[PDB]
């Protein structure tokens, strides 16, 4: 599922909306949980 | 009735440092969004 170049839609930002929408993974868990320095973007995260 | 006061050259100081060091408006842009409406927001800010 990939990274390449989008053939099909917008597959950059894209999630299950099926043909009804809100339906999401049951097992939610991506990550390990950690902590550290906190940061409000992605941009303020990039500088440091 | 006599004073000493060494409360206020304490509070005096205090202060001092928080004058020498104003905190004004910034506008860092969000997760994911690269500076554009930076100069936008701090446009009409710095006018007026």
């Amino acid at each position: 599922s990939e990274k390449d170049v989008q053939l099909m839609a917008e597959v950059v930002d894209l999630a299950t909306g099926e043909k009804q929408v809100l339906n999401d993974i049951r097992g939610r868990y991506e990550c390990y949980t950690d902590v550290g320095p906190s940061f409000q973007s992605m941009k303020q995260q990039n500088r440091a | 009735r006599g004073q000493f006061d060494v409360v206020r050259p304490v509070v005096r100081k205090l202060v001092s440092e928080m004058r020498q060091n104003p905190i004004d408006v910034l506008y860092r842009p969000k997760d994911g969004a690269r500076p554009d409406a930076a100069d936008v927001l701090m446009g009409m800010y710095r006018t007026d």
